[PDB]
């Protein structure tokens, strides 16, 4: 479940 | 019957209008929110 | 013919309904984002 | 006249449709907004 | 809530 990540995935990848 | 549809299609129209616009503002404050929430994060890491 | 019109106004009039609901719950939910980004810009500065 | 509100019938759900799928989308978003706020809040406090 | 909180955020207005 979830995962994200990466300084916040420049906001889940929008 | 034909003009009763008319006119409910032009009232649907309309609406359909109105949502559009909402839409359009929500996505405009949705995407200050998405900024400010960037701002944030950097200054306080 | 004229019967498949009125069943479709009929279709896209709730569907109407229900854009519109969503989008009621979606401000509210936007709105609340809004006062949290306040409020966490306020306690950082 | 049947013609011509078939074809705005035919706009009208194809608006519809765009309107359902960004509404999708902005609440998919959203709620990523929501749960990085919750994530700076745990932060600053 | 046109206003509450409070609470530590009250989970986010509840949703």
């Amino acid at each position: 479940g979830x995962x994200x990540x990466x300084x916040x995935x420049x906001x889940x990848x929008x | 019957r034909m003009k009763q549809i008319e006119d409910k299609i032009e009232e649907i129209e309309s609406k359909q209008k109105k949502i559009e616009n909402e839409i359009a503002r929500i996505k405009k404050l949705l995407q200050l929110t998405v900024w400010g929430i960037k701002q944030l994060q950097a200054r306080i890491l």
